[PDB]
RNA sequence: GAUCCUCGGCGCACAGUGAGGUUACUCUCGCUCUACCUGCAAAGGUGGCGGUCGCGUGCCUCGUCUCGCGGCUGUAUAGA
């Protein structure tokens, strides 16, 4: 279970097919691809879930049915959205996709009707779903939540298994590959966390390194972090890290500290950092996309012997908030939520390009 | 920003999050910027709270004048959400006030005296 | 110097807290027709073109494809 895809050399960037498709909805939040005929979904603060056909890679992604939520929905078990969706993810047997927000509700969904087939509650008053990730290849999801918990589910029994306890704070990203286990980052707490679900244990890995500190060390020949806010995993023994400073960081398991950082990865504009706002490795690959709202998609390449990532290139076409990324192949197809707001409402000051809509970038080779 | 004083690491930024959370529970706070400010001119507040992303800044520029005439002790937050939604309320606010710490007086104090010792002192 | 009281007439902007509450458009690009007629436009119908089944039907290759006919029918890849 490691990386073995190498294709990040052939990648045909430059020429990249590019595109952009409008919704009528405010504030996608997340998208989540399906891959076996090709699926997305899509969710929105307007609560609501909408489903694309993405298998035609040369023309773009093609609504095919929504399901809106509403004040009708107020109670929390019933069968319908009623606060901000924060979080999609595609089962990947094609027969479910989960959504979950500030309601406090994971809602599951048949692909077939777009019909809610089983709702269930976290049960908890400050348990809003942040992030939502299966296992790969498995009917198992977990649901990093806003009460510190992380909540574990089998999604064909539809209950809730059990519940992971660490972080002190927020889970605002969770990412899981084939094993049993999965990657947290828990915002302010500055940590990342590995669970091994059936060893019952847990590796913690921390930032939020001193800038005086780091040039202290530096000197022997610069932005705070505040928050870990993005995660994704490229293989069972290694995963990347985004930070509200631009920080892109490489961690290896058997590590405490980062193998690797690439501070400010998406610039700036006394001095302020771009957040990274959006971080998906390809899985088991040397390809790692990463996104703020910089007005780039920024490709990313990952060294054979796993201790360095250097840049690939940039999709230029992608303004606006981005909210999640996703890529499906068949030739690569980057699928990325652009919104005018950041997912959890963190407050963005001149956003260049604002819209709302689905950005889409076909790469050959 | 300009109005922000002195610089505050985000262990101590969590800390003064957490003192105002327990405050609600077990003693007296004040919130909102024209309560924050009420709070200083009559001196019952002990510890003052401001958020560093205010947008128009001059909104709690009047606040570090004040709390120095009264010599009440403030402190900076990076973020007005995170700061209104410890005070109990499900929108933001720019800044707040602790006026009797109650189950916090310990975690307080080692508040007003971090700041005490990254200001200058002893 | 006025008091103040009443009335009357004529105004009703000031005292504390704190997060509750409340998809559409615009612009570009292109985008199934066509002959005819019934027809003043418009509107209608026929034709085109296609596609469809039954069937016949041309191969020193008689596979498949060619071809047409009867029924009917109108539906391209589809969006940027």
């Amino acid at each position: 279970g490691r990386v073995f895809r190498y294709f990040g050399d052939k990648l045909l960037i430059s020429e990249a097919k590019q595109s952009f498709t409008r919704v009528g909805e405010n504030n996608l939040t997340c998208i989540s691809c399906f891959q076996p005929r090709l699926f997305a979904y899509t969710v929105s603060k307007d609560l609501q879930l909408t489903k694309y056909d993405i298998t035609d890679f040369s023309k773009r992604p093609k609504k095919l049915k929504y399901a809106k939520g509403g004040a009708k929905y107020i109670p929390n078990t019933t069968e319908g959205h009623y606060d901000e969706i924060l979080t999609v993810a595609a089962s990947p047997d094609g027969k479910y996709v989960v959504t979950g927000g500030r309601d406090r509700k994971l809602i599951v969904w048949s692909t077939e009707s777009l019909s809610p087939v089983k709702v269930i509650p976290t049960k908890d008053r400050r348990g809003e779903v942040l992030s939502l990730a299966f296992r790969k290849n498995s009917d198992q999801l977990y649901a990093s939540c806003a009460d510190f918990k992380i909540r574990t589910y089998s999604i064909n029994q539809f209950s809730q298994l059990e519940i992971l306890y660490g972080h002190h704070d927020i889970v605002e990203d969770i990412s899981a590959l084939a094993m049993e286990r999965c990657v947290t980052v828990g915002a302010r707490d500055r940590t990342a966390m590995l669970w091994k679900i059936p060893d019952e244990t847990r590796l913690t890995f921390r930032g939020g390194d001193e800038p005086q500190k780091l040039l202290r060390r530096w000197m022997k020949e610069f932005f705070c972090e505040g928050s870990i806010d993005v995660v994704s995993m490229v293989d069972d023994f290694h995963f990347i890290t985004g930070s509200d400073n631009g920080n892109i960081c490489l961690w290896s398991l058997a590590k405490k500290k980062p193998i690797f950082t690439e501070r400010i990865a998406h610039g700036i504009l006394l001095l302020q950092p771009f957040w990274i706002t959006s971080l998906y490795a390809i899985p088991y690959s040397n390809v790692f996309i990463s996104g703020s709202w910089s007005g780039s998609l920024k490709v990313w390449k990952i060294s054979d012997n796993l201790r360095s990532f250097e840049l690939l290139g940039e999709l230029s076409g992608a303004k606006g908030v981005v909210t999640k990324i996703q890529v499906v192949e068949s030739k690569f197809r980057i699928l990325a939520s652009i919104a005018k707001e950041h997912r959890l409402g963190r407050w963005i000051a001149n956003v260049s390009g604002a819209r709302n809509g689905i950005y889409s970038a076909v790469i050959d080779q | 920003a300009s109005y922000v004083k002195f610089e505050v690491p985000q262990d101590l930024a969590d800390k003064v999050l957490e003192a105002v959370r327990k405050a609600k529970e077990s003693g007296k706070i004040k919130k909102g910027t024209n309560e924050t400010t009420k709070a200083v001119e009559r001196g019952q507040a002990k510890l003052v709270i401001i958020a560093e992303d205010v947008q128009p800044e001059e909104i709690v520029a009047h606040l570090p004048l004040l709390c120095d005439e009264k010599k009440i002790p403030y402190v900076y937050v990076s973020s007005k959400k995170a700061l209104g939604e410890a005070c109990g309320l499900q929108v933001a606010t720019a800044s707040a006030a602790i006026l009797e710490p109650g189950e916090a007086k310990d975690l307080v104090d080692e508040i007003i005296k971090r700041v005490n010792e990254i200001k200058g002192k002893t």
